[PDB]
């Protein structure tokens, strides 16, 4: 009559068949939090702050900005335009002084980028290609003779 | 057209330009001067026919906080070409193709195209031209293309440990110079050829950087890291090598964090789950693999959570209304002022009850659900928690909650500042309790030769409880429900928490190959599982080896 | 914040900025002459990362000065000698460090203080044995996690 | 045979020859000027075996 104890439960799925897999590895695990000292726990809940919508871009590109402790906002890049929430959940206004013409994309996940430093928050479209403009030259013709 | 700077006319009135050609004594290009005067001076200006600026809206934009409090999405200015002609100033090589994934490699500024690296001049941004073509001074814009033999349209760049490191698919790279950075110094050579799909930016975390790798139709997220023995050789281990078929092959975010030491990858082939990867490193060795759903409901599409230091902020869809949501990894805390008992609800709101809800005819206070929230709900089990020990479970109606959002409790609950949440579904199966034995090397291998008649596995638990246990044979289905503490314990109170401490023994009777023990519960209450044992008769007839 | 002593230069930290002095004399953050860049100029390299790093404490050990923001650590070297065009300033790891206490000593190691809620997770930063210039940060509260308030 | 892409140069292989281009433009296997060897010249190293 034998017996053995599995000391830890860390952790998680192992879709490898059960005569191969290690102990500590369950076959499914939902809402678990395999910590270091304590084993399985429930994941801590979702507080509500607060709400913002009706099912925002249908599939958007969302990337936060984390400048200071008092300065922590989002950036939601919907198919229509830029929308910014804070970290308390209310909307804050953006403005298009130069036209949008750059965020209107069917797939803003696959096509928009955002590189962010404390001085500048770059927003990159990947579909658009950048050309030279033929309007502003130095001299119009200038036959150099 | 003069042949040197010394051979140059004295006055040459104000609207006049000279193409200074090379002296054939220095390695010099052909710069232009343009007397300007009001002051007898030959400067250096732009070419006459070449044009100065880019199309200047198609360039990458930015948003600025500017101190009204509201943002504004603007083009930023781009410094025009003015030092010479084309091509002593060539057009920078993104002028035909698209840009993506802007660097910050130096106090230069970099662009990526396929296949192009376009760095700026140092100490000022958005000036991709030399200051002067009297000579190549230093600190010029840098146009190195790529150094490979296979097509690499050149996506995300991430830095770690020595370098910036510029990930195309099927190539990784090394971005260095030999000494300092000039336009002639930049190395830009290959590292490996691991395949990386480019929809989610590869995140963090510590010494490692975590991929997202494409398959059909189950992704194979790797872990990119510098090896120990060589100085500058990198390797990409799969961390889904034992869980291969699990993530549904569209990856738009990798959230991650460093304080609680876990990676976490959202998916879009099944958007209602947040996958997890809990790990820790001790003595430069992995000691914990983990993969887990977090599940928020039946149809709750999860937008990209991001994690400020120990707070997971999540955005969800319903699909009636979206909302922000915080997950805080605080252990012995209180979410909202006026607990008992931290309540692990899913979707807590301390909703005080207004004056007019009660009617003394039917003796029922009733709560309209989006007057708490602003949102209508698909499904779930809304539980309601009082500052007293009351908990009511409501068990969503057929075609609820949107048909009748109405939360009917009791008679008089107006000033009670009540807590309203959901239930989480906590699920944990076990592996089938075989004889795990770590021999001959490590890599613990089972022995499945004789019939392992299994009996009474046991689960020990730290300071929580009320998980059930479901033991599931082929046709048995026993459920070993459990509650908080033993009778007479100091933990068991006529009102306080009911938590308790292990162990707990419960019969798992039958063959090992057929018994699947698992722990569903529900709840508004935590649990802890420390270890699990089992005993049982083992009899292998054929005495092996 | 968090003034260097990296050379006989003198350094400042801003977000995101490194401001070194001229050599052999302090508090002169300008070149001696702009007849040319001679050598030994003040150095203005900003940062080389893709994530916001307001740039706190700097501590030296074993090869380098080593300039800790939160969520980034760094490497402060040059290729050869130090000019304004020479300074490397590139990433090492991305371990999270709260910046209220200066990370102290001690021998070969440097000890963090890492933020959680609401029990800190003090690490131990050290150079690994096998690589030349790869560092790692083990948790030394990994078995006592819930202890420091 | 077996054309490189080693730099923004362009390379050829012969037996025994390496023929790299000048940088930043392809298909120009000659120096820009013989006022001096400037930099970025075409490269003709044969083999070392």
């Amino acid at each position: 009559l034998i017996s053995q104890s599995i000391k830890n439960l860390k952790g998680g799925i192992s879709q490898q068949p059960d005569i191969l897999r290690y102990p500590d590895q369950g076959s499914r695990q939902v809402n678990g939090w395999s910590s270091e000292t304590e084993g399985l726990q429930k994941r801590p809940p979702l507080v509500f702050l607060n709400t913002l919508g009706d099912n925002l871009g249908q599939a958007p590109y969302i990337h936060l900005i984390n400048r200071d402790e008092h300065e922590q906002y989002y950036a939601v890049f919907t198919g229509s335009g830029i929308r910014v929430f804070d970290l308390s959940g209310n909307e804050k206004q953006v403005r298009y002084p130069n036209g949008s013409n750059y965020i209107k994309t069917a797939n803003p996940r696959n096509d928009l980028r955002m590189v962010t430093v404390a001085d500048y928050t770059f927003i990159v479209n990947r579909n658009v290609v950048a050309q030279k403009n033929t309007k502003s030259v130095n001299l119009p013709n200038y036959n150099p003779n | 057209y003069a042949q040197s700077f010394s051979k140059l006319p004295p006055n040459a009135p104000n609207g006049y330009m000279v193409k200074i050609v090379g002296d054939a004594s220095k390695s010099a290009d052909q710069y232009y001067v343009r007397y300007d005067a009001e002051r007898k001076v030959w400067t250096e200006t732009l070419g006459w026919n070449t044009e100065d600026q880019v199309l200047w809206e198609t360039m990458p934009h930015a948003l600025v906080r500017a101190a009204d409090g509201n943002f504004d999405f603007k083009w930023l200015e781009w410094s025009p070409k003015s030092c010479g002609d084309v091509d002593t100033n060539p057009w920078p090589s993104f002028v035909g193709s698209s840009i993506n994934d802007v660097f910050f490699f130096r106090n230069r500024l970099g662009f990526l195209s396929g296949e192009n690296i376009i760095l700026s001049r140092t100490a000022k941004y958005f000036n991709f031209y030399p200051a002067s073509i009297a000579n190549l001074s230093d600190d010029d814009p840098i146009d190195v293309a790529v150094s490979t033999n296979r097509i690499a349209i050149l996506k995300y760049a991430v830095p770690f440990s020595e370098e910036l490191l510029i990930w195309s698919d099927e190539a990784q790279f090394v971005l260095t110079a030999s000494g300092t950075l000039t336009s002639k110094s930049v190395e830009l050579n290959l590292t490996t050829q691991f395949d990386v799909q480019d929809r989610a930016r590869p995140f963090g975390i510590g010494r490692n950087v975590y991929f997202a790798s494409p398959r059909s139709s189950f992704t194979s997220i790797h872990r990119y890291y510098a090896v120990q023995d060589v100085s500058s050789v990198k390797n990409a281990e799969d961390i889904t090598s034992h869980v291969p078929n699990y993530i549904p092959n569209g990856v738009f975010s990798i959230c991650g964090s460093g304080t609680e030491n876990f990676c976490s990858v959202l998916s879009h082939g099944d958007p209602s789950k947040i996958f997890m990867y809990k790990f820790l490193y001790l003595n430069e060795e992995l000691r914990q693999q983990s993969w887990s759903h977090w599940d928020f409901g039946e149809n709750v599409q999860v937008l990209a959570c991001q994690s400020i230091s120990s707070d997971m902020y999540v955005i969800l869809r319903n699909e009636f209304n979206t909302f922000l949501a915080r997950i805080s990894f605080t252990k012995n805390a209180i979410d909202l002022q006026g607990e008992p008992y931290r309540a692990f609800m899913d979707m807590k709101i301390r909703y005080t009850i207004p004056s007019g809800t009660y009617n003394d005819d039917t003796f029922t206070t009733s709560i309209h659900i989006p007057t708490i929230y602003g949102a209508n709900f698909g499904r779930g089990k809304i539980t309601v928690l009082e500052p007293d020990g009351k908990i009511t479970v409501f068990e969503q109606p057929t075609a609820g909650w949107n048909s009748d959002p109405w939360l009917r409790l009791s008679g008089n609950l107006e000033g009670r500042m009540v807590y309203i949440g959901f239930n989480i579904n906590f699920v944990y199966e076990f592996s089938k309790f075989l004889i795990k034995q770590t021999a001959d090397d490590g890599s613990t291998s089972t022995e499945d030769i004789g019939r392992l008649q299994l009996r009474r596995a046991w689960v020990n638990y730290e300071n929580s409880g009320t998980f059930d246990i479901y033991v599931e044979n082929q046709s048995s289905n026993w459920k070993y429900t459990m509650a908080g503490a033993r009778l007479g314990s100091n933990t068991l109170r006529a009102g306080r928490l009911n938590l308790g401490t292990g162990q707990y023994r419960f019969p798992v009777v039958g063959n090992a190959k057929f018994n699947t023990v698992y722990i569903l519960s529900d709840e508004t209450t935590p649990l802890n599982i420390i270890g699990c044992g089992w005993e049982g008769n083992y009899l292998r007839r054929s005495s092996g080896i």
